[PDB]
């Protein structure tokens, strides 16, 4: 929002943050830990578990990153509720609060076969 | 070696059964109905939940 | 005759891209003159002024 | 007897389990009602900040007083 | 997208020969120039949606 | 729910990362195991359905279904074996893989606990089935029904994503089924028929009607090695029961247009099965048995009113296995005699005597003698839509007949004397060709003692 | 000569910065006024007789689609003489904007010219540079954008998906293949454009990847469809999986990303209750989708490999961040529901 | 006498040293921070 | 513009048969020759100066169907009952597979016209009548 | 007044036939190197006669490039004619 192109404002230490062993970042660098294993398979490698200094410094990359940046996204939608509520509290008269009442009033169809 | 490739995989169901039982914590948030659904006074409900 | 009418729609537009590519070969004068007719039939047509 | 206490509950939980979920539902069809109540049609206020759009800014202006008595 | 760099550090692109009433530099008007601070003075905490009308 | 889904996707590396030849039983062992778990939690409720989390009731709904799906998987390496050990083993790995890929979202599919999950789920095959077909064909005419594959299931079931992203900002929220306790009818406009036939004609498309079924033989005819995947497409094909949670509900009051619907395929269920009698290609033959008696639960969803619920669950899984079971056998009889051209096998159960009662338990389940599911999900059928009009009884009732010849020409055509010239033929049906064609009808006629265990909630 | 490739190769984002970045009717001018000016030695670099006879038929196609644009500025600095970049307070304007602008992007007419370059430049290393000039205008539609006749930016719109997707079924050069449906992409953007105008970006992201890494797997020496046969058992076969592991995710199903952008703009253009624009729309990029089915039944069917050809050694061309872009080309769907709230 | 650089090789696992780390650096620092602003 | 279909529309739906007609009949001719005039850009000639009548000759149509459209409907209108009705105004369309049959050859048109120009029609008054939107806003 | 009237009924000199043919390229490109002084002078005009006094260097920027851009567009047509020794608009070569 404010304090226009940043990553993250400072507003954000109030948030959890997204700590990991969530499936995502599991899975965030899974998608490339099936990255790693098709680089060498591009080439003839023809190893299918070649260096690990290539079959790793992936995994190291994504999962860093995905979390880098899932920091941020859980963030946005919290700045978006924020937002919102605090347009719903004000004006009211735009939000009404419905009655209580349903069996012994409502009529159906009534359209049985 | 001892073959993690054979029978270590079926402990993937004790894993993924252990995670339906991870949500059963923020499922609680009732307690009260009034089918028995009691939650009246026992140390039942307060099991499992 | 389910196989004419619905494979008739097979054989009814590939025919339409023989169309779109055969008759526009060649000749940048050709092009030039149909933006000509394009940017002037927007002004009479419609919404467009309005 | 020996099986249903082995595996599986009863109607303290697949009953009494919704009640659970059904309060993480009817939560989420009250603030989607609430988004096409407001988003889609603001509306001609243009009150909130959400259809706000750029004008002029007022700061560039100049007061002072520049050189023709009429202007 | 429009990132408007310039508002949020220091510098002055153009910004200048924006309107019809900034500066000129030995302050001479133009013709019109007196109802641009007239009719910017409307719309500034308007959001332009509703300018309009 | 993650019970399933992380043991079959744990499956997903039990094989690659397995040795040489060992990969096939690898799997095939562990495979069978899941169907512990697959009862395991399941068979719960009953009454008041079971559903176990926010977005998986994994199948309560009394539509069980999911117990089937997870059979097949483990028929298919015992089925597929055949011509497929000749080529690569990291080709052979991918085979197994892919065939997995798909066994995991029909996991996902049958519960979905809503409408979106369902489609976009829905869709989601159509990746690993038409890669199981184009490759590992075997006439060249395999590359057409490629197509055709597409461009009807997907062709008109993107009006689907035109409808149920209409209904999700117009009455609450779709994401769950489990609440429709508001619903408000459909009454009539010339807007909502189309409402009406963009959430069904996508469903129908790939249970046919006797219109637009001109994919379903050019994909069967030609189709890989085992019936491989041809096994699973007739699992796919009845899974669009998902019209029963729709059609139930969600414009529950139009019954006004049903009749197109009805004397289109009421008509062509005495059609269809008609011209599969001069048929001179048995993976043919079959392909139209599995439209007739198929296209039998269109007539009973539409009409409401169970008893036929309690008919329409019976069916979907009754020629489940019987119309699986058929393509197993004109599959193995083909190992031996590479043409498909029914006549040129003739003069059998001579060599090949045990496998006389093989063709004849599943010839007699078409039959659908009276005690086993068939007949018992045939007449909750006649028996409510008997009440429908008196006069269905008429057309449905000579289905019963052009029935019986219709099998039985398929058996009595290979009890003749032929010799002839084949020097083929040798093979006494080893294990595999007796031991995949079994665990059908030991299954099958099995439930008949307590079958309660396949009925809707009606 | 290496030094300036550089120099050259960097003036164009520095031509399509002063883009994004102004608050000036001039500027955006001058902007994409420099772009005509700095792009056209790519094309040359070999020096044969086609790209020279590309680049001037490209060169006067966006010299008056510039040109117009002056013309329609200096209008609303007659009526209401306020420069700046804001609605053009004029309707003389606008369409003399936006029917003209649809030169540079090519919209659904205005193209007798993208397969007129893209086909036989010589250059085919890139061409995919031609993934800038669809995002320098873009960053003038997204800010003009409360000011369209509105019947237009439609009317070339839905005659443009059409057209751009009938053009190619025809096409057997496959950098023809990748000019066609590459107008059908500027169908669904610009179509969006005056309902929630994010939510285009969105579908311009997801395609400039998706276009991108199709090139960079295009490179190896692949150029006509029937070079494409000789691939797989020639090159390697870890290469078929991916060429197929793309080309059905772009026209996209939706265990793909390719059906990200749909799936998430049918969320917009109907609630909005247009449902009678959108499924011919949705309908219509179907028979766009049988260019790449028949492409990809191209290189699995193992068809007739080359002849003797024997390719013993191994590879030394650039793959630069393909190693990456088919897992997020693919993978992404199951991640985000941020692209609606991350650029935003 | 394996021959990869032995220039390069370590970077990468020196860099990824330095990003968890780093990483860490603001997560165990932003942590406490919702807290002190709440 | 807007205008003359609009003008049409806020006319004789039902009723005056004749101005509606005589103007669906005339505006079905005048875009008939949009496309004809479009054919000279595009596509070029060779009959020299009176070579574009000539060309013309082809397109020697769109308002002979667009006066048969309206004529269907003129003659119907109020009919045997109310041809407002969603499958009435449907008329309109078919007798149009005969119009282009009689244009030129036959079998290979005349039906898909007749019944695509068929289908089509009836959406159009469906449209508006059940207040449907193709271009909107929030 | 009237001198917004002409000029503009010049600056549609655009006409287009005759901004891409037929041939001698050189007539072509000589209407868009004048298509210049249609966007100049009306430009010199509103410009000046309501006193903006910022904005009177335009002018000057509007020739800076009309020269410099549609100078470089002329070398090309030395190379298409170079090779050949005509211009004439009739070279299609590459085709679609
Ligand atoms: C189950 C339903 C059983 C009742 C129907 C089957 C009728 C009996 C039968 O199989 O006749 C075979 C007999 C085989 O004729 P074939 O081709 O000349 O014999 C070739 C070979 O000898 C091969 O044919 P076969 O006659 O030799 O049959 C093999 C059978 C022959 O030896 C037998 O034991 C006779 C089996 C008859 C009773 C089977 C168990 C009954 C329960 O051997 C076995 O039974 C193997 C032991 C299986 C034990 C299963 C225990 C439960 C699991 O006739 C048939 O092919 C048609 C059978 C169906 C009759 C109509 C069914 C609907 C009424
Ligand atoms: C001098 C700065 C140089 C800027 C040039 C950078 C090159 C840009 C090339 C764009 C490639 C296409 C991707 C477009 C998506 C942009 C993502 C984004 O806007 O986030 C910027 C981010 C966050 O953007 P933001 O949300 O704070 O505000 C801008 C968002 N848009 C542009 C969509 C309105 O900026 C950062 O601070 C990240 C560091
Ligand atoms: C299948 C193809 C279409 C994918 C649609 C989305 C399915 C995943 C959604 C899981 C539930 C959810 O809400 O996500 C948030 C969940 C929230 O976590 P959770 O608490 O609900 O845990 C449930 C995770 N499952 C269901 C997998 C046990 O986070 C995740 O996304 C889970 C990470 C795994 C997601 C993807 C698993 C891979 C399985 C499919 C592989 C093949 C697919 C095709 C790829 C090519
Ligand atoms: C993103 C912003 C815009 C990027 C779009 C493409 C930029 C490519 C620029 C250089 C391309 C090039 O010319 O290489 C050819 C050259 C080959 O040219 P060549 O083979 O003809 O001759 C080379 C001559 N010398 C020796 C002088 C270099 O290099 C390659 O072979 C590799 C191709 C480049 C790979 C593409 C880079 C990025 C690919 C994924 C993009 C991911 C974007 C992130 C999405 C979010
Ligand atoms: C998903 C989460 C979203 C965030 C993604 C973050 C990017 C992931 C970072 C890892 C990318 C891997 C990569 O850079 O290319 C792979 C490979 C280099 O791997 P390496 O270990 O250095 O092996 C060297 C052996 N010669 O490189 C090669 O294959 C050839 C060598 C070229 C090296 C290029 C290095 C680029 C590093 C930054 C790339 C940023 C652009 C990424 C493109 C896609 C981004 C979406
Ligand atoms: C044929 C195209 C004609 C469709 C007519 C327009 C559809 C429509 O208007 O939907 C009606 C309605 C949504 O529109 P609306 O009436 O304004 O909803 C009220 C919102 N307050 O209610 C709806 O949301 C229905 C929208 C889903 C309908 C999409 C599918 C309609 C056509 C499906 C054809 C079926 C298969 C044919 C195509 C296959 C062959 C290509
Ligand atoms: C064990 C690996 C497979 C057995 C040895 C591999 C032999 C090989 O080099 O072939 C690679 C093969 C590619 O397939 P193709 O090119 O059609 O076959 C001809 C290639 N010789 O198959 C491939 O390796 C292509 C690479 C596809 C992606 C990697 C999958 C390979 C399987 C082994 C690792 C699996 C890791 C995944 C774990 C769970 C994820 C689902």
């Amino acid at each position: 929002g404010r304090a226009t192109f940043q990553f993250l404002p400072d507003e954000a230490r109030s948030l959890p943050p997204p700590k990991l062993t969530d499936p995502r970042l599991a899975f965030v660098g899974f998608l490339g830990y099936c990255s790693g294993l098709i680089d060498n398979a591009i080439r003839r490698r023809p190893v299918l578990l070649a260096g690990l200094h290539r079959q790793l410094l992936y995994i190291t990359s994504f999962v860093f990153v995905g979390y880098y940046l899932l920091k941020r996204q859980d963030y946005m939608y919290a700045v978006r509720d924020h937002d919102m509520f605090s347009y719903i509290k004000s004006h009211p008269e735009d939000f009404p609060e419905k009655d209580k009442k349903t069996y012994g009033e409502v009529f159906e169809e009534f359209h049985p076969v | 070696r001892d073959h993690w490739v054979h029978v270590l995989v079926p402990m993937g169901f004790v894993f993924g059964y252990y995670l339906d039982r991870k949500n059963d914590e923020k499922l609680t948030a009732f307690r009260n109905k009034s089918l028995l659904y009691k939650r009246e006074l026992k140390p039942n409900e307060e099991v499992t939940w | 005759w389910l196989e004419a009418i619905l494979p008739k729609t097979i054989s009814l537009a590939q025919m339409k891209a023989s169309t779109l590519v055969t008759n526009q070969k060649g000749l940048i004068k050709l092009y030039f003159l149909s933006f000509l007719i394009t940017i002037l039939i927007s002004m009479i047509l419609f919404n467009f002024h309005e | 007897r020996w099986i249903a206490r082995t595996f599986f509950d009863g109607p303290e939980k697949n009953y009494e389990r919704t009640m659970a979920i059904l309060q993480i539902e009817a939560e989420k069809a009250e603030l989607r009602l609430k988004e096409l109540e407001v988003r889609r049609l603001m509306r001609a206020r243009g009150d909130g900040p959400w259809f706000h759009y750029p004008t002029i800014d007022k700061e560039l202006i100049d007061h002072s007083p520049k050189a023709t008595p009429d202007n | 997208p429009f990132f408007d760099v310039q508002k949020r550090l220091g510098v002055d692109l153009d910004r200048w020969m924006t309107i019809q009433s900034a500066e000129q530099p030995h302050k001479i008007p133009s013709r019109c120039h007196a109802f641009e601070k007239e009719w910017i003075e409307c719309a500034h905490g308007i959001g332009s949606i509703r300018a309009e009308k | 729910m993650l019970k399933y889904i992380i043991p079959t996707i744990m499956l997903m590396p039990l094989t690659w990362l397995s040795k040489n030849n060992m990969i096939w039983v690898n799997s095939t062992a562990h495979s069978l195991l899941i169907s512990f778990t697959s009862l395991l939690l399941m068979n719960q409720f009953g009454d008041n359905s079971l559903n176990f989390s926010l977005l998986f009731f994994s199948d309560s709904l009394s539509t069980p279904l999911l117990i089937l799906t997870m059979w097949l998987l483990p028929l298919m390496l015992m089925a597929s074996q055949h011509h497929l050990s000749k080529e690569n083993l990291t080709r052979k790995k991918l085979f197994i893989t892919m065939l997995i890929s798909l066994q995991l979202f029909l996991i996902m599919t049958f519960t979905a606990m809503e409408l979106i999950l369902f489609y976009i789920l829905f869709e989601a095959t159509l990746v690993p089935t038409l890669i199981i077909i184009t490759r590992w064909g075997n006439q060249t005419e395999r590359l057409n029904a490629g197509l055709y594959f597409l461009f009807y299931t997907l062709a008109g079931s993107l009006p689907l994503l035109v409808a149920l992203i209409y209904i999700q900002n117009t009455v609450g929220s779709l994401n769950f089924l489990m609440l429709q306790y508001w619903v408000q009818p459909v009454h009539n406009s010339w807007s909502n028929v189309f409402m009406w036939l963009a959430c069904m004609m996508a469903f129908m498309v790939k249970m046919p009607l006797y219109g637009l079924h001109l994919w379903l033989p050019k994909a069967h005819v030609e189709a890989p090695i085992a019936g491989s995947m041809v096994l699973a497409a007739v699992l796919l094909k009845l899974g669009g029961y998902g019209m029963l949670r729709i059609t139930l509900i969600l414009n529950p009051m139009t019954d006004f247009m049903a009749y197109p619907f009805i004397m289109l395929s009421l008509w062509g269920m005495i059609m269809t099965s008609s011209i599969c009698l001069r048929q001179t290609d048995l993976k043919s033959l079959i392909a139209y048995s599995s439209v007739s008696h198929m296209a039998l639960v269109i007539v009973a969803i539409l009409i409401q009113t169970p008893w036929s619920y309690m008919g329409a669950t019976a069916l979907m899984i009754a020629h489940g296995l019987t119309s699986s079971m058929l393509f197993c056998l004109a599959n193995s009889n083909y190992e031996r005699i590479h043409s498909r051209t029914m006549i040129l096998a003739r003069g059998l159960q001579t060599l090949l005597p045990l496998m006389a009662t093989w063709w004849l338990l599943a010839s007699l389940t078409n039959l659908a003698l009276p005690p086993t599911i068939n007949l018992i999900g045939e007449l909750f059928v006649v028996m409510s839509t008997f009440s429908w009009s008196n006069i269905t009884i008429i057309l449905m009732g000579v289905n019963m007949v052009i029935t019986a010849l219709y099998s039985l020409y398929m058996l009595i055509m290979t009890q003749r004397g032929k010799y002839t010239y084949h020097i083929n033929n040798i093979s006494p049906s080893f294990t595999r060709e007796n031991a995949l064609m079994s665990l059908h009808i030991l299954p099958l006629l099995l439930l008949t003692l307590n079958p309660k265990i396949i009925l809707g909630p009606l | 000569n290496p030094i300036i490739f550089i120099i050259i190769l960097l003036t164009i984002m520095l031509g399509t910065i002063i883009v994004m970045i102004s608050s000036h009717w001039l500027l955006v001018w001058i902007g994409f006024e420099m772009n005509m000016l700095a792009i056209i030695p790519i094309m040359m670099k070999n020096h044969n007789p086609r790209a020279t006879e590309a680049s001037t038929k490209y060169f006067l196609t966006q010299s008056t689609a510039s040109m117009l644009l002056m013309m329609a500025v200096i209008i609303n600095l007659m009526f209401s003489g306020q420069w700046t970049v804001m609605k053009l307070f004029n309707p003389m304007a606008s369409m003399l904007m936006t029917m003209a602008l649809a030169m540079k992007l090519g919209m659904a007419p205005f193209h007798f010219w993208v397969p007129e370059v893209t086909q036989g430049i010589p250059l085919s290393s890139g061409l995919i540079l031609l993934t800038w000039q669809k995002l320098a205008p873009m960053s003038v539609l997204y800010q003009i954008f409360p000011s369209i006749n509105l019947n237009l930016i439609l009317t070339l719109s839905v005659l443009s998906i059409l057209i751009g997707g009938w053009g190619g079924l025809n096409q057997t050069q496959l950098r023809k293949i990748m000019a066609y449906s590459s107008i059908a992409h500027m169908g669904w953007m610009t179509a969006v454009l005056p309902y929630n105008p994010t939510m285009t970006l969105l579908n311009l992201i997801i395609y400039i990847i998706m276009t991108s890494t199709m090139f960079t797997m295009f490179m190896a020496n692949s150029t006509t469809t029937t070079l494409s046969l000789s691939h797989t058992w020639n090159k390697t076969p870890i290469m078929t999986v991916l060429i197929l592991a793309t080309l059905l995710s772009m026209g996209g199903l939706p265990p793909l990303s390719g059906f990200m952008p749909k799936w998430m703009i049918i969320q917009e253009m109907t609630k909005n209750n247009s449902i009678i624009l959108p499924t011919f729309m949705a309908i219509t990029a179907l028979l766009n989708l049988y260019f790449y089915m028949r492409l990809t039944y191209s290189t699995t069917l193992t068809m007739f490999p080359s002849t003797n050809n024997m390719k013993m050694k191994w590879q030394f061309p650039l793959m630069k961040k393909m190693t990456f872009l088919p897992t997020m080309v693919v993978l992404s769907t199951m991640m985000l529901p941020l692209t609606p709230m991350l650029s935003v | 006498h394996g021959s990869p650089n032995w220039l390069k090789v370590g970077l990468t696992l020196g860099t990824s040293v330095f990003l968890w780390i780093y990483l860490i650096k603001q997560h165990n620092e932003d942590v406490l921070e919702y807290k002190r602003r709440n | 513009a807007k205008t003359v279909l609009r003008q049409y529309w806020d006319i004789p739906e039902g009723t005056e048969c004749h101005r509606k007609t005589y103007a669906t009949t005339s505006i079905g001719g005048a875009a008939g020759l949009v496309v004809s005039a479009y054919s000279v850009a595009l596509k070029t000639p060779t009959s020299f100066l009176e070579g574009v009548a000539r060309t013309g000759r082809y397109t020697f149509t769109a308002a002979a169907i667009g006066a048969i459209f309206g004529l269907t409907s003129c003659i119907s209108a109020q009919v045997r009952e109310k041809p407002d009705d969603p499958l009435n105004y449907l008329i309109g369309g078919c007798a149009g597979g005969l119009i282009l049959g009689a244009r030129t050859r036959s079998y290979g048109i005349g039906a898909a016209a007749c019944a695509y120009m068929g289908l089509t029609a009836a959406l159009v008054k469906m449209g508006q009548l059940e207040g449907w939107q193709v271009f909107a806003e929030p | 007044s009237m001198v917004y009237m002409n000029i503009m009924m010049a600056f549609t000199v655009s006409l287009v036939g005759l901004l891409m043919y037929r041939s001698h390229l050189m007539s072509s490109l000589l209407c868009l190197e004048g298509m210049m002084l249609s966007l100049f002078v009306m430009a010199a005009l509103t410009i000046l006669n309501s006193h903006f006094t910022l904005a009177s260097m335009m002018p000057i920027i509007l020739l800076v490039f009309a020269a410099c851009e549609a100078a470089l567009g002329l070398s090309l047509l030395v190379m298409v004619s170079n090779t050949y020794g005509t211009d004439y608009v009739q070279n299609l070569n590459l085709l679609q």
